[PDB]
């Protein structure tokens, strides 16, 4: 704790200059209670915990939204409506986390309608927290998306109120902002509507 | 007021009348068969009027001897 | 912690033994209720050849009945017909007619006032 | 002061501080190097100062 | 019963108890399968409920009071009174008294020739059904 | 729910980032709002002991305690993470000895040992290097006596000795809610109460994330404000019923209206106990 | 006169305009019927289809040469191409004939429809066959039913219905072989 | 677990043991009330596998009666304390042994 | 839960052949013939491949 | 070899092996690799890429393949 602490206390903003540090912290055997990850948690202003269970769902970046904390998530710092959208998203994701065992053994068809409204909303904000990165274009093919801060607050404000209950879940998956879930849904609906007769090959009888 | 057969002018529907004629037939079978047809004579359900949207009254029913022969 | 999974194990070991018992009581109920459905299926069809079958008629008053189950561990049965109940109570309603909604089974009243609150009687 | 990153889950639920210490936790192929390359791509090119 | 073993006990016991303990090992085993199944007593098959009723007849027969060990010829007949018929009419609450009725009422000279021969001979097997019929079971 | 008297030791135990420091900072800020309305013999002088934290975090608190005005009553003893392990081991005792000035002279103190988990980590380090043989989780044998001889200095003294008090708020951080760990079980044994904050309640919007079932105060309602004590019993009982009606609340189709009476009576109370931070009431 | 042509397949095209398309069009009880009423056929000379139906049981779905039904005007008999008729039945004995043997069920009362295509449909509630009636309790209830004199019309309507079921039941258990 | 129900003293009835529970020592009338309460409380623990996920409608009044016998027994094991008068506003109760056998 | 005649006509020989294999895997042993009387049989590999 | 692999994956993703049953595709793409002309394996090995002159020509040579069962 003092080897780590004597190092981490040098990485600070002083009054003469600033150091914005981003440091990756490996967890051994995916264990967060291991003493080398657990000691590093105290030294950080913002924490971004990446999970393997989230990544195996295909959600990338695999950020655990119920383990990632910041001292900037404060209504006096980021604003009132940014803070309320953020705490509203975490409440839908926590309520769906509480329903995971009974959905696993009883199924979707046994919850309340109030419960299965938030199951469908949390399945929407789970996919919508994912995003194509510009550095992942080399092995994914999907172009990256720099989402502005205003585009993700009002994009996530719409999902909590219910403006997009009628959209499918996969329209939220790997898009930039809330305009692109509407374009991907139109594209998704069209691809099961676009169908052609005799496919316009013109491949045989191609002259020279 | 109403015009019809002897059950219809007495305030009795056809389903109440024709089950009474089935109720009174099952009683006069053999006890190998009367105990069999005793099973299909029992009426067990409940009903409650729902006036406002979720408030009701609940008219719980109960009868093993068949249709209520009295005027309801 | 290492007992928190030891108590979670014995809990799920009994759920998988309880719901194996509820499955076999539902399979023994289904086999002797199947022998009564076909004997009840006979009397239905002399009426629908004497009176036809006219679902989309211009009534001015209706009683729609959605008959559901009582217990609610049946798995997508009682909400399936309330999807169909609103699919017909939006199909008949083109003329401003009266509708009284009746449900049979506790899982019907608990899901019809979720969609249709005022004409439920 | 906030550090906008362009990442939806970061800017919403745990926003980074401009001048603060950020940690990215995860183990053995969850993507904490792909995430740190994206913060290099998004934050550092529009930063102004020097990187190490 | 499901976890207690005796790996020598396959033909290393009383031959009189070995007549009936092999069946009690089967009836308690099928009851052990369906015990935590049919915790409820509402909706039961006509076959699995009989295993659930016989197995609860055998469980109460096996329990006994402290500091009173029984001779082997007197616990052979109380398992024989439960492995056979003779006890499918007391509910669950009387079988502690119903086996005490069997030890009291049955002619105690079957105990002198069950213990001497060591097994249930067919001569004694005839008298054992007859002696277990004139008993007054406290199911009343 | 968990009332605290002058002189008791109330543990704040929880996971990381669940409101442990915020509960204790609200306790210090509130004394500034109550010190101006009481006479000199009723005032509480707080001491915040920051063991193993950053200097960025402590400078945030000194900026906060100066903006509020709590610094004229507060001592801040700060052995941060860059400091030597003997300095972080001794800073709870250094802070208590400063706070024992107010206990011994008839005034009232409030000592807050933030990260008492991080003191025992510093004490384990200092003891494995002195070659004293390790025990469970490599901690020394006397890591109970490390914390019991610290916490038992928080006492309400008798009137022969001035009648002063020291109230301790030790803060222990758990790992994934595991309070069966070695240092968590030691300090739960020592302290009177425990304010157990929980990270799934924190993300249900319940903030401060207090687990009402596991939270206890040994002193109890012997040192509660009357009037609050009149209304807390029906608050304690209705939340006791609202918790057992839960794990049945997944079926809002199944109305009962007697269990659903308390399923929303308790939820009025659960929403009542939420509170924004840095604003004590 | 025929201004609203409703029907099972006509319900389909309106329901494909006001319901969500992910639901298939719901079933109708006419789809589970192999025999209609108006379509030509099903007489076969002498042997027409008769369907004896109770709610709890099906008694016969074979073809018969004639059925003798106890109407409210009296016991009538249906031959093959009988006139289409909707006949309310009394408590009486239905006699399904095919040749030398005959099966005679005493019914409690309930309609019988001969259709325009020769299909006869007996639809009673309780069909007690004549071998299983208790001929000692027919009189024990008829004595009290002839003596119970209520002034409210409901029980008398149940009392007039009581005696006429029993009186036709003694009258159909005496003179048989 | 007993204290999360609010039952005080939170004595586990199916984990507390005495050598005095021989019927040779306390007599068989006390012994069968003690063994009967432990029997009826072990049964309720065996039935919470069902009635804590389903809701006491699948028991056909057979062991519905043993729940509401055991649920009254769990509260009747609770007792106000003279020294818990200063915690909770209810007076202390000292119960005689002959009275707690008959009441149970 | 359902019954013997419940399943298909193609699944009845799948019960019949498999119950016929389960007996055919049994074998009397030459060492056990002293206390079970019947002699034991060494089955060659060529017989049990072709026999099954 | 990699060219006899990418022809086989071309034969299954471009629908040429559809309606072949799932229990003879090991025989069916053995038929694809054995019956298609060897020159499209050598052109694809050398170009490294299915050129527009080749996917036109390889679609032709996959139409004339005796798949089992049909
Ligand atoms: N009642 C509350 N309402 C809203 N936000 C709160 C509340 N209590 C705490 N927080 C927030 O929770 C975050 C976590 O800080 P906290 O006060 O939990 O420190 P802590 O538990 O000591 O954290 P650490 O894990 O650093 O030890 C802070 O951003 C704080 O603003
Ligand atoms: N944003 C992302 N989009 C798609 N795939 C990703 C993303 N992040 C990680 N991955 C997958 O996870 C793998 C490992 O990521 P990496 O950054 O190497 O993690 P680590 O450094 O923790 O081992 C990458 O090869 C990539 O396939
Ligand atoms: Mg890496
Ligand atoms: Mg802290």
């Amino acid at each position: 704790a003092t080897d780590l602490g004597g190092l981490q206390e040098r990485i600070t903003t002083t009054t003469k200059g600033s150091i914005t540090s981003v440091q990756a912290v490996y967890v051994p055997a995916d264990d967060l209670t291991d003493p080398a990850p657990a000691t590093t948690f105290a030294h950080l202003d913002a924490t971004t915990v990446l999970s393997r269970s989230i990544a195996e769902l295909g959600i990338y970046p695999a950020v655990d939204p119920l383990d990632s904390t910041s001292r900037m998530l404060n209504p006096n710092v980021i604003g009132a409506e940014h803070y309320n959208v953020a705490r509203g998203v975490q409440k839908v994701l926590q309520d769906y986390k509480n329903l995971q065992d009974i959905i696993a053994i009883l199924g979707m068809d046994e919850l309340s309608e109030e419960d299965k409204l938030t199951v469908a909303r949390a399945r929407k904000i789970q996919r919508f927290l994912s995003q194509p990165f510009q550095v992942a274009e080399v092995f994914t093919g999907t172009p990256g998306k720099y989402v502005d801060l205003a585009d993700t607050i009002s994009g996530f404000q719409g999902v909590l109120t219910g403006k997009y209950d009628d959209l499918p879940e996969m329209a939220f998956y790997m898009v930039g902002d809330i305009k692109e879930v509407k374009e991907k849904a139109d594209k998704m609906a069209k691809d099961i509507a676009s169908r052609k007769e005799a496919d316009n090959k013109k491949v045989s009888e191609e002259l020279k | 007021a109403p015009s019809g057969p002897f059950y219809r002018v007495a305030g009795m529907s056809y389903l109440r009348y024709s089950n009474i004629c089935a109720d009174l037939l099952r009683n006069v079978l053999k006890e190998p068969f009367k105990a069999k047809a005793q099973a299909r004579q029992a009426i067990h359900f409940r009903q409650a009027p729902y006036v406002d949207g979720k408030a009701g009254a609940s008219k719980v029913y109960e009868l093993e001897n068949g249709i209520p022969k009295t005027a309801n | 912690s290492n007992q928190a999974v030891k108590q979670r194990i014995r809990a799920i070991k009994n759920i998988g033994k309880i719901t194996k018992a509820m499955k076999m009581v539902a399979a023994s109920k289904m086999k002797n209720a199947q022998i009564a459905v076909e004997q009840s299926r006979g009397l239905v069809d002399p009426f629908v050849r004497l009176f036809g079958d006219f679902p989309a008629v211009n009534s001015n008053k209706s009683v729609v009945v959605a008959v559901t189950s009582d217990k609610g561990l049946c798995g997508g049965l009682n909400s399936n017909i309330t999807k169909y109940t609103r699919a017909t109570l939006a199909t008949t309603e083109s003329e401003g007619k009266d509708v009284v909604v009746v449900s049979i089974g506790d899982k019907g009243r608990s899901q019809l006032t979720r969609i249709e609150s005022q004409r439920y009687q | 002061e906030i550090l906008v990153t362009g990442i939806k889950v970061v800017d919403l639920l745990a926003p980074y501080q401009r001048g603060g210490k950020i940690g990215l936790f995860g183990g053995a192929g969850v993507g904490k190097t792909v995430l740190i390359m994206e913060l290099i791509n998004n934050v550092a090119k529009a930063h102004g100062g020097f990187s190490v | 019963v499901g976890l207690s073993v005796s790996r020598v006990g396959s033909a290393a016991q009383f031959p009189g108890m070995k007549q009936v303990a092999g069946t009690l090992k089967l009836e308690l085993a099928q009851y052990r399968e369906v015990a935590a199944f049919a915790q409820f007593g509402s909706d039961l098959d006509a076959a699995t409920q009989y295993v659930l009723e016989r197995g609860a007849r055998l469980t109460e027969m096996l329990k006994q009071k402290q500091f009173a060990p029984i001779p082997i010829e007197r616990q052979t007949v109380a398992v024989y009174a439960a492995t056979k018929g003779f006890l499918d009419k007391v509910r669950v609450q009387d079988i502690v008294a119903a086996e005490e009725a069997v030890i009291s009422q049955v002619n105690p000279a079957v105990f002198k020739i069950l213990k001497a021969n060591g097994k249930i001979t067919p001569a004694l097997d005839a008298h054992l059904k007859a002696e277990l019929r004139k008993v007054k079971l406290p199911g009343a | 729910l968990v009332p605290i008297g002058r002189g008791q030791r109330e543990l704040i135990i929880g996971d990381r980032q669940t409101g442990k420091t915020a509960v204790a900072i609200d306790a210090i800020i509130h004394q500034k709002n109550c010190n101006e309305q009481v006479p000199k013999a009723q005032r509480v002088y707080c001491v915040y002991v920051a063991v193993g934290q950053k200097r960025s975090t402590v400078a945030q608190l000194v900026k906060l305690f100066t903006q509020t005005g709590a610094m004229r009553y507060t001592i801040m003893v700060s052995a941060t993470a860059s400091d030597a392990a003997p300095l972080q081991f001794l800073a709870p005792y250094s802070g208590c000895a400063m706070a024992e000035y107010f206990r011994d002279t008839g005034k009232h103190g409030l000592i807050i040992y933030d990260d008492l988990s991080k003191q025992s980590v510093a004490y384990r380090q200092m003891s494995l290097l002195l070659r004293r043989p390790p025990g469970r989780e490599a901690f020394p044998g006397d890591v109970f006596y490390l914390h019991s001889r610290l916490l038992e200095r928080a006492a309400k003294l008798s009137k022969e000795l001035g009648g002063g008090s020291l109230t301790a708020f030790p803060v222990i951080e758990t790992q994934a809610g595991d309070v069966s760990a070695y240092i968590a079980t030691n300090v739960i044994s020592i302290t009177d109460g425990q304010i157990f904050l929980e990270t799934e309640l924190f993300y249900k919007g319940i903030r401060p994330a207090l687990n009402v079932g596991l939270s206890v105060s040994r002193v109890g309602s012997a040192a509660q404000f009357p009037g609050m004590k009149q209304v807390a019993g029906t608050l304690k009982l209705e939340l006791a019923q609202y918790r057992e009606v839960a794990a049945f609340a997944q079926f809002g189709s199944d109305l009962d209206a007697a269990t659903q009476y308390v399923l929303e009576r308790g939820a009025r109370l659960t929403e009542m106990l939420k509170q924004k931070q840095f604003a004590p009431i | 006169e025929a201004a609203a042509p409703a029907g099972p397949k006509e319900f389909t095209e309106v329901w494909n305009k006001k319901a969500p398309s992910t639901l298939i069009v719901p079933e109708f009880p006419s789809n589970y019927t192999a025999v209609k009423a108006v379509g030509e056929g099903q007489v076969h000379g002498d042997a027409f289809p008769v369907n004896f139906y109770t709610p709890h049981s099906i008694l016969s779905q074979a073809q018969k040469d004639t059925v003798v039904l106890p109407g409210v005007d009296g016991y009538f008999g249906v031959k093959a191409s009988h006139v289409p008729t909707i006949a309310q039945l009394k408590p009486g004995v239905v006699e399904l004939h095919s040749g030398a043997e005959s099966e005679k069920f005493f019914v409690s009362g309930g309609f019988a429809f001969v259709h325009p295509n020769g299909v006869t449909d007996i639809c009673v509630l309780e069909a007690a066959t004549l071998d299983q009636v208790d001929p000692a309790a027919v009189k024990s209830a008829l004595a009290a039913a002839s003596a119970a004199q209520p002034t409210d019309e409901f029980e008398q309507a149940a009392n007039r219905a009581a005696i006429e079921l029993y009186s036709a039941l003694e009258s159909a258990v005496e003179a048989k072989a």
